Order: C-alpha cells, then sequence, then structure tokens
C-alpha cells in the first residue's frame, strides 16, 4: 500500500484474492458422495488416486520419489457425470476447492484473462491444499480469438510452474476433447 | 514504561510562540500547555500542542490554576480538526521543576493514564536538546529508601514529519549549513563534540562535588552506573590493539596518499594546459 | 580498586586476596562468570586473567571522592585536547 | 513563429500548459514498420558476386 | 450533533466500486470503477459483516 | 553556496520519482521521454547524469510533477527454461558429447568461430526412435 | 486609499501549521484561518494559524462554521492571543497556487468582511524537497494597484495562475517570512548534530568497504582519463566523465579518510 502524497510504502498487504477467485472457491458444490455417483468405479478410483491420494497422503509420494501427476482431464459424452464426479470430489474432501466455467474467465479487457488465471493459481498456491476444477476447458484449450491463445499460453506457463511440493491439483472437463490443442495433451 | 518520546517542530514552535505571547505582557517564570500525540509500540510521537490558561503562586507552590473546561473543549475541537491526536503529556517552559508540578501531572493523568511532562527551555539556545521529558513514578525503590511520588527521566529527541521538515528547512535555508561540509563542518563537529564531552564531564564533576560534600542526596543508583561507565573505558595502548590501530591508520594513510597524488597530477595537468593556452594567445597576438 | 589501568589481574594477588591456593582461583573466576556478575576471560599459560566488568555496585563517600579525583584527571585531559585541537586547526575551524 | 518550417509530422513539442507550440525537435523516422521487411540500403556489392 | 456532522459529510457523488478481501491489521480493499486499487485503513460508515468481495 | 546548490541538485532527484522510458535526445540539456503513465514529454535532462548511460531504450526516473528526467536506472518468456541438467540425463554420453560440441560451444564461444569466418553453426539434426 | 506593491509577513508557526494541515488534508482540499494584524497599508502580518473542521461541502464559505470560529477565537483570546482574524488559507494538492472560481467568491466574502483580508493557497504535495509552493492573493474591484516602489517585481508570476487569473481577477502579493533569532536555532536543533554524533567513529568494516569501492572507481576513471589525455591533439575543439569525476572522487575519499583517522585518533588519546 502506498501513500497518496509521497507514495512511500506502508502496510504491505499479504496478497489479493481477486474476488472472482473468492466466488469460485466459496461456491456450493453439493453434498454429493461417491455413493451417489455410480457406474464409474474404475474412473472414481483413478481420479481419487490422481487427485485425492497425492493431496491427503503425500509422504508416500515424496519418500518413494514419484512426482504426483499435476492434473487430470475428463472427457466423454454429455451427461456422463464428469461434472458430477468433480462435484463429489469437491464435496467429500475437506479442502479448498476452485471451480470456474472456462467461458467466464475470458474478459473483454486487454490481457485481463491472463492476470485472472495467474491470480487463480497464486491463490491456489497460497491456500493449499487447494483444488482447481476446469469445466468446458475447450473454451480456451482449443486448437490455435487472439486473447484465447494469449491466455492459453499463460495457462501452459502457469501450470508448468507447479513445483513438486505444492498440494494443488487440476481437473479439466470437456465434451469435445478433439478440439483441445495438443499442447495440453503433452506429458 | 515509556522508552522514548519524539517531539516535532510544531509543538516547540507553538510553545515558543506561547512564551513570547505571555512574556510580552504577563512575564512569568513559566507557561503551561498540553501536548497531543500518538503511540507506536511503546514510543510516543508528539505533534500538536495548545496553550491553556494557567497560573502559579510565587512561593506557596501549592496554589495553581489549570483550566479544566478550557482543556476539555480545546481538546474536543482539536479532535474535530484532527482526531488522531489524543492528549499525551503537558509542556512547560520553566527551566526548573517545582514542588507544584506533580499536582499538575496528577491532574493531567485524569486525561491520560501515563501523561508525560516536557520542559522546553525556550530561553536557552545552547549545547543541545532543548526538550526534557519526565514520567510519573511511584514504587518502593527496592532498596529500603522511602517511596515518594517522583518524576523520572525518559529520553527525548526531535523528529519531523515530512511537511514539517520542508517547512523548517525553508526557514533555516539562509542560516543553513550544508549537510556534507567536507572538512570544515566535520572538524568543527569534532571540536564541538570535545566541547560537549568536557561540559558533561564537568557536570558529573559538580554532581560528585555536591555528593561528597553532602548537600545532595546519594542516589546510589546512577552513581554505580557511573562507576560502570568508569570501568567501561577501553584502555588503549594494549599491544594487539596498538598493532590493529597502526594497521588501519596506515591503510587510511595509503588511501589519502593515492588521493593526494592524483590531486597533484590533475593540478599539474591544469597548470600545463593553462600555460599552453596563454602562450598560444600571446604568440597569436604578435 | 582500579579504573582498568591495571585490570590484567595477576593470579597471585587475587589468590592472596582470597587467601586460597593458586589452584582454586580458576574455579573462583569461573563461578563469578557463571553467575553473570563478571565478564572477564582467563589465561592459564601465564596464569594472568583478562578481566572485564559489567556489574556495578555500591559506593561510599570515600569512593565518591576517589571517583571525583580520577574523573578530574580525565576531564582535564579532555579540556587539554579541546584547546589543543582548537589552536592547531584555527584557520580551518573558524 | 516560423510556421513554414512546420511541415506535417515534424514531432514538434508543445508547452505543458496552454500548449502554445514550443519548438520543432528532431524528426520521427525509426521506420520499424518498414524495417520488418525492408532491407534499407543493403550490403551486397558486385565484388563478392563472381561468375 | 455527531450524526449531523456525518450527514453533511455523506454527499454525492459516491464513485461506485467493487470490494476485495478484508484484512485485520476489519479493513477493506477497493477496486474503483476508474480501474484503480485503494486500501482503506478503516472500512468506513458501513460494517464489515454486511459487505463481502 | 556551491555546496548548497549541489545539495539542492541532489535533492531534486530524490524519491519519489516516476519511471519512464528514454527516447532519443534533442540537445545536451534536454531529450524526449515517454512516461510509464503512457504519455510522452519533451523534458530537460539533469546535467549531473552521465550521458553515456542514455541508451535509447533506458529506463529513467523523472520528477513526479515537472517530469524532469533526473535519474537513470541500472537495467524468460515461459517455462522455456526447463530446469534439467546433464545429471538427469540417462547417460547418453556419446550423444552428450556430439550435441555439446554441436551447440554448447557455439552458444558459448561463437565469436571464436566467427574469427574463423565460417558463419558459426545454424543447424543440427536430432534423429532416433520417438522417445 | 488604493493599495500598493504591499507585503505579507507570515510567521514560522503559521507556516508550519499551514503545511501540516495541508499534508493532513491531501487529497481532499482543506482550509482554515490565520490570525494577524493589519499593521499598515503596505504590509499585513499574520501570526498563528488555526485549521477548522473539514465539512463535506469542500472549501467554501459554508465550510466556515460560525460557532467553531467564534468559540475558537474566544478561547484563543483567553489563552493570550487576541489577534483579530484576517486571511484564510486553503490547500490545492496536485495543482499550482491559484484561486479557483469558488475561491474568488470566498475571498470576495472575506474582503467584504474586513476589507483587506488576504487569500492563501498552499499545495502540500508540491511543497516538498525543500521548496514550498505558497502564494497569497487579493481580488480587484484600469489600474490594478499602485506601483510606487520596486519591491513588486523582485518576483515573477507563474503561467498556471496566469491563465487562472494571477493578474486577471486577482493579484498575487509577495510573501515574506518573519522568523526571529529565537525561532532560529530553536528549529535548528532538529538537524543539530549531537556531540556523540560528532565523536562517532562510523564503522571500520563499512569504511573499508567504502574505500575499496571508491579506489576501484578511481581506477576505472583514470583508465579513460589516460585516453582523454592521449587524445590531446585538438581535433574539432569541443564536462562529462574523467576530470571532474576524478575530482569529486578524490575529494570525498580524502575527506572521509581524514575525518575517520582524526576521529579515531581523538578517541584514542582523549578517551583514556
Ligand atoms: N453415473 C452416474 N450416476 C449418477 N448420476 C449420474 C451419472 N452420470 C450422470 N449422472 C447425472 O446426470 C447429470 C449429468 O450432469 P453433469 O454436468 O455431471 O454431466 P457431464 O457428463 O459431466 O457433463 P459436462 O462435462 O457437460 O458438464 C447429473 O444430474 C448427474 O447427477
Ligand atoms: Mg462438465
Ligand atoms: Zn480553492
Amino acid at each position: 500500500a502506498l501513500d497518496m502524497t509521497t507514495l512511500t510504502i506502508m502496510r504491505y498487504l499479504p496478497r489479493e484474492v481477486d474476488p472472482l477467485v473468492y466466488n469460485m472457491s466459496h461456491e456450493d458444490p453439493g453434498n454429493v458422495s461417491y455413493s451417489e455417483i455410480g457406474g464409474l468405479s474404475e474412473q472414481i478410483r483413478e481420479l481419487r488416486e490422481v487427485i485425492e491420494l497425492p493431496l491427503t497422503n503425500p509422504e508416500l509420494f515424496q519418500r518413494v520419489g514419484i512426482i504426483p501427476p499435476k492434473g487430470c482431464l475428463l472427457y466423454g459424452p454429455p451427461g456422463t457425470g464428469k461434472t458430477l464426479l468433480a462435484r463429489a470430489v469437491a464435496s467429500q474432501l475437506d479442502c479448498n476447492f476452485l471451480k470456474v466455467v472456462s467461458s467466464s474467465i475470458v474478459d473483454k479487457y486487454i490481457g485481463e484473462s491472463a492476470r485472472l488465471i495467474r491470480e487463480m493459481f497464486n491463490y491456489a498456491r497460497d491456500h493449499q491444499p487447494c483444488i482447481i476444477f476446469m469445466d468446458e476447458i475447450d473454451a480456451i484449450g482449443g486448437r490455435r480469438d487472439r486473447e484465447i491463445q494469449r491466455t492459453l499460453m499463460e495457462l501452459l506457463n502457469q501450470m508448468d510452474g507447479f513445483d513438486t511440493l505444492h498440494r494443488v491439483k487440476m481437473i479439466m472437463a470437456t465434451n469435445r476433447p478433439d478440439t483441445l490443442d495438443p499442447a495440453l495433451l503433452r506429458p | 514504561a515509556v522508552q522514548k518520546v519524539v517531539v516535532h517542530p510544531l509543538v516547540l514552535l507553538s510553545v515558543v510562540d506561547h512564551f513570547n505571547r505571555i512574556g510580552k505582557v504577563g512575564n512569568q517564570k513559566r507557561v503551561v500547555g498540553v501536548l497531543l500525540g500518538s503511540w507506536q509500540k511503546k514510543v510516543l510521537d508528539v505533534s500538536n500542542s495548545f496553550a491553556v490558561p494557567f497560573d502559579e503562586d510565587d512561593k506557596d507552590d501549592s496554589v495553581w490554576f489549570l483550566d479544566h473546561d478550557y482543556l476539555e473543549n480545546m481538546y474536543g475541537m482539536f479532535k474535530k480538526v484532527n482526531a488522531r491526536e489524543r492528549i499525551v503529556g503537558w509542556y512547560h517552559t520553566g527551566p526548573k521543576l517545582h514542588k507544584n508540578d506533580i499536582a499538575i501531572n496528577e491532574l493531567m493523568k485524569r486525561y491520560c493514564p501515563n501523561s508525560v511532562l516536557v520542559i522546553i527551555d525556550v530561553k536557552p539556545k545552547d549545547l543541545g536538546l532543548p526538550t526534557e521529558a519526565y514520567i510519573s513514578v511511584e514504587e518502593v525503590h527496592d532498596d529500603g529508601t522511602p517511596t515518594s511520588k517522583t518524576f523520572e527521566h525518559v529520553t527525548s529527541e526531535i523528529g519531523a514529519e515530512e511537511a514539517e521538515e520542508v517547512g523548517v528547512e525553508h526557514l533555516l535555508r539562509d542560516i543553513k549549513d550544508t549537510t556534507v561540509g567536507t572538512l570544515s563542518q566535520r572538524i568543527t563537529n569534532q571540536v564541538h563534540g570535545l566541547k560537549g564531552l568536557n561540559s558533561k564531564l564537568l557536570d558529573i564533576r559538580s554532581y560528585l562535588e555536591k555528593v561528597a560534600t553532602g548537600k545532595l542526596p546519594i542516589n546510589h543508583q546512577i552513581i554505580y552506573q557511573l562507576q560502570d561507565v568508569f570501568n567501561l573505558l577501553p584502555d588503549v595502548s594494549l599491544q594487539e590493539f596498538v598493532k590493529a590501530f597502526y594497521l588501519k591508520t596506515n591503510d587510511q594513510m595509503v588511501v589519502v596518499y593515492l588521493a593526494s597524488l592524483i590531486r597533484s597530477v590533475v593540478a599539474l595537468h591544469n597548470l600545463i594546459n593553462n600555460k599552453i593556452a596563454n602562450r598560444d594567445a600571446e604568440k597569436k597576438e604578435g | 580498586t582500579r579504573p582498568a589501568n591495571h585490570r590484567q589481574l595477576t593470579f597471585e594477588e587475587i589468590a592472596k586476596s582470597a587467601k586460597i591456593t593458586v589452584n582454586e582461583v580458576e574455579l573462583l573466576v569461573m563461578k563469578a562468570l557463571s553467575v553473570g556478575l563478571v565478564k572477564g576471560s582467563i589465561d592459564e599459560v601465564d596464569k594472568r586473567v583478562h578481566m572485564t566488568w559489567v556489574q556495578p555496585r555500591v559506593l561510599d563517600l570515600q569512593q565518591i571522592k576517589g571517583m571525583k579525583d580520577r574523573l578530574e584527571f580525565w576531564c582535564t585531559d579532555v579540556k587539554s585536547m579541546e584547546m589543543l585541537v582548537e589552536h592547531q586547526a584555527h584557520d580551518i575551524l573558524t | 513563429i516560423d510556421i513554414n518550417d512546420v511541415t506535417p509530422n515534424c514531432r514538434v513539442a508543445l508547452r505543458n500548459d496552454s500548449y502554445t507550440l514550443h519548438k520543432i525537435l528532431p524528426n520521427k523516422v525509426d521506420p520499424l514498420v518498414s524495417l520488418m521487411m525492408v532491407e534499407k540500403v543493403p550490403d551486397s556489392t558486385y565484388e563478392m558476386i563472381g561468375g | 450533533e455527531n450524526s449531523e456532522k456525518i450527514k453533511v459529510n455523506k454527499t454525492l457523488p459516491y464513485l461506485v466500486s467493487n470490494v476485495i478481501e478484508l484484512l485485520d491489521v476489519k479493513c477493506a480493499v477497493i477496486k474503483t470503477s476508474t480501474r484503480q486499487t485503494y486500501f482503506l485503513p478503516v472500512i468506513g460508515l458501513v460494517d464489515a459483516e454486511k459487505l463481502k468481495p | 553556496e556551491f555546496l548548497h546548490a549541489q545539495e539542492e541538485v541532489k535533492r531534486i532527484q530524490s524519491i519519489p520519482l516516476v519511471i519512464g522510458q528514454f527516447l532519443e535526445a534533442v540537445d545536451q540539456n534536454t531529450a524526449i521521454v515517454g512516461s510509464t503513465t503512457g504519455s510522452n514529454y519533451y523534458v530537460r535532462i539533469l546535467s549531473t547524469i552521465d550521458r553515456e548511460l542514455l541508451k535509447p531504450n533506458a529506463s529513467v526516473a523523472l520528477h513526479k510533477h515537472s517530469n524532469a528526467l533526473v535519474d537513470v536506472l541500472p537495467p524468460l518468456t515461459s517455462d522455456q527454461k526447463p530446469d534439467v541438467m546433464y545429471a538427469d540425463i540417462g547417460g547418453m554420453d556419446i550423444q552428450k558429447q556430439e550435441v555439446r560440441e554441436a551447440v554448447e560451444l557455439p552458444l558459448t564461444h561463437f565469436e571464436l568461430y566467427k574469427q574463423i569466418g565460417i558463419d558459426p553453426p545454424r543447424g543440427v539434426l536430432m534423429y532416433g526412435p520417438p522417445g | 486609499a488604493v493599495d500598493t506593491a504591499e507585503q505579507v509577513y507570515i510567521s514560522s508557526l503559521a507556516l508550519l501549521k499551514m503545511l501540516k494541515h495541508g499534508r493532513a488534508g491531501v487529497p481532499m482540499e482543506v482550509m482554515g484561518l490565520m490570525l494577524g494584524e493589519f499593521v499598515d497599508d503596505y504590509t499585513v502580518r499574520v501570526i498563528d494559524v488555526f485549521a477548522m473542521p473539514q465539512s463535506g461541502t469542500g472549501v467554501s464559505v459554508e465550510a466556515v462554521d460560525p460557532v467553531f470560529q467564534a468559540k475558537m477565537l474566544d478561547m484563543l483570546k483567553q489563552t493570550g492571543r487576541p489577534e483579530m482574524v484576517v486571511g484564510w488559507y486553503h490547500s490545492h494538492p496536485g495543482f499550482g497556487c491559484w484561486l479557483s472560481g469558488v475561491d474568488i467568491n470566498t475571498q470576495q466574502s472575506f474582503e467584504a468582511l474586513s476589507e483587506r483580508a488576504v487569500a492563501v493557497v498552499v499545495d502540500p504535495i508540491q511543497s516538498v524537497k525543500g521548496k514550498v509552493v505558497i502564494d497569497a492573493f487579493r481580488l480587484i474591484n484600469h489600474e490594478p494597484r499602485q506601483t510606487t516602489s520596486n519591491l513588486g517585481h523582485l518576483n515573477k508570476p507563474s503561467i498556471q495562475a496566469l491563465i487562472h487569473g494571477l493578474n486577471r481577477h486577482y493579484y498575487s502579493i509577495t510573501i515574506n517570512y518573519r522568523k526571529n533569532e529565537l525561532e532560529q536555532k530553536m528549529l535548528l536543533n532538529l538537524h543539530k548534530k549531537s556531540w556523540m554524533e560528532g565523536l562517532t567513529l562510523q564503522d571500520y568494516s563499512e569504511h573499508c568497504k567504502h574505500n575499496e569501492s571508491v579506489v576501484k572507481e578511481m581506477l576505472e576513471l583514470a583508465k579513460n582519463y589516460n585516453k582523454a589525455v592521449e587524445e590531446e591533439d585538438k581535433m574539432t575543439p569541443e564536462k562529462q566523465d574523467p576530470k571532474r569525476h576524478l575530482e569529486e572522487h578524490v575529494d570525498v575519499l580524502m575527506t572521509s579518510n581524514i575525518v575517520q583517522c582524526l576521529a579515531a585518533m581523538l578517541d584514542t588519546v582523549v578517551f583514556k
């Protein structure tokens, strides 16, 4: 914080929440449990092994030395329960959950979306154990209007910034995985 | 307790104005006013002060007016203009305390739990620190001496907020001496430091005279702190210290050698060019 | 007794002051430091001790007069140096 | 007042208040819009072309 | 008297703006409609509980 | 009085100062500068500043009100920096040496390979099974 | 009669009060009154200044609370200041000293009040780094004022108030500060060096680092000083770089080393 007379520094604040990011964290995901979701036992097990176990039980990962997977993306026909699965994971893990529709992150201001996603990942790092969920990621993850690609570059750079220690995880949901740029599809 | 009080230009100019105002017509040994300030950590910062109607008897040292309602509503209005500043401490200009003063401080304690008094000797224009600060103390003294309602010294210094700093600098500009003052100001500062050290040591002499002769009570305290001071002297001429001192002095000497030699070289370079230029002018004139 | 001018204590004088043998002076000084009442340092190869003080104590009026004398010598030296520097640096000082 | 010196686009400075056109200043070339593809006056000389 | 002094000091315009997270050392952050960030040592005439990001 | 004047000169360039970007100079005591507020200005340069520091893209601190240029400050795109070392490499020692001569020396010492006069390396080929 | 080049003496206490209140008010404009004496037709004295509560109306005549002003005046009369009020000051942060359209009318009312009341404009954010942007104005009712002396043009007006009317609707009056010898070196105690500060020995490690850096800079300066002297041939006869930079470096280095050695020596011989 700066004085408006001599501009000197006083009262250095911790960090900004970017109240949108406030909304995408403190948003009710429902009381859905693993029991309420049925037919995807293999998928539920895989997702809980990829996102729940690394978070709740990291010591296995650090001692054994496995780099925990940064995130997992969900694809399938409409109405198969990807979003429901994410809701169940959000509701049952006592943690900090982040969910935002991709279409909403895009803003008409110059470069506002890149700063938006940067601040989202900064909040996630700040508020570990934090979980960020992406629904309809193909809104911005599509194959290479200009600001979409500029913010996709920021997405790649920021989530490449995941240090091994961080207890933050990624879930992207989509209905047309083909349109996704192979840039994210890379290991 | 309170570890430090910092005093801004505005209060000291205000009390100087108050002293000139009262002594202009109603010349009196002192004038009394109220300070305003704020608390950081356990240090106090005082920048505001107003004169209050005050009167002291000459010798009864128990008879005194300090105006209650005037103080209250003046503080209220000063809060109206600026609400940060709350009542801390009271000032007076008398170069000496009085037996009557502790009653003034007790009254001021009604408005501030730890009210601090400040003596601002406006008439003195001398060695340094025209402000003295004192708090009220009441404790058993831990040594069997009778307890008493006492004033206790708290260190004070002058500090300025930026606006007061530019304001004071602008008025001081004509008489202002430069901050850097390469050699003149530094040597004068060292001489003034010797002067101040001599003055303080002579004051300590006079105190010890009065203590040994008995006209002043033995404080037991401070005097043993003074003995710690006397045992704290470094005792130079110890051999390895002499070696280190010679080493560092020789480093300073070689550095000043380099600077002086370069100064001589540049002096010669100016000299030769000046000779060449004036001789060129002389040769062209013919 | 001394304003550090002879504060390098020899073992013998502290031993006879404490009327104890030379072998216990080390324990004496170690106890004094351990209590926190002396911050000296001990040498054993010369048996002399590097003594520094931090704990003040009571003064009698006798000690008051002694202090006044030893402080008089010091302030006399300060005044000597003050007028010496003022004399030798008159043109620069002004 | 030497207005006839004021050709279009001379990068001419004003005053901070009341504008009151001040003085010409040097021109603005830095033709980076063209330099992205233009080669200016090139370096090649008939001597290092042989045959 | 205090209430009237506050009343003379709540005159339009109000420069509508958005709220950001609060801090303790209870105090608010504001993003202006003019697109500038300010921090308030005190939130103001409204209470911290009612407001939200 | 000269001490006073140079003290004031030092004072005019003190904090606070608004940073801007140096544009090419006009004259010994003035130049054009584009403030980080966006706007550009024709502004006198403080005579104390060493002119050699004024490279045509330098960041210069200016007086907040008068915009007078008073100081010159002393001066990667993505995860491109990969944070992987030859220690992590699974011992492709022959390939290590081949590429290290191929690129690492050119990226480190291309001026020697320029004094050779050969248009120092431009392209090497990586070939093998997919991963 | 018709006024003249005139003068306005404001005291040290008044100036500091004005500056402090202005720096308190920024970025909202604040205003208050000064007490003083209409000593004569050729100068006006103001001593002491009291600020008054900041109402939401901004700097205007309505911002002047009659009750606050009247009882402040009464209590100052009791405390020993019977000074009758002429002059009002207000703050213009972010822009120069000039009377705005509101200010014209406020000063018109103030002039109607006494006759020769003077307006004062202070910019608390431009009055910084040792420069104070203070100025004082009076409104005109052909001939703006009588110029019977040369002490009217010892100063120069400014373009900002020029367009805003520094001669058009109002005229600026030269400002003087009536400091005295008692306030002098009473204020100076603020930067006054203490005797312990005089005998302070700085820091030997830091002093060695300083000498280390400055001698290296001396070497790098002398390197190009050699080139400069080796281009003595006088092609296209041309103060940047080697010569005066070397001068300032030798000056500061020599004075620092001399003062450090002298302080160390004085401490060695005087302190035991
Ligand atoms: N296996 C399942 N068990 C129970 N309910 C299911 C299952 N699959 C889908 N549903 C229900 O069908 C609806 C599908 O909603 P949801 O948004 O989760 O679908 P989706 O396939 O993930 O789509 P999208 O990716 O477009 O959001 C929900 O109401 C959910 O309760
Ligand atoms: Mg979905
Ligand atoms: Zn105004």
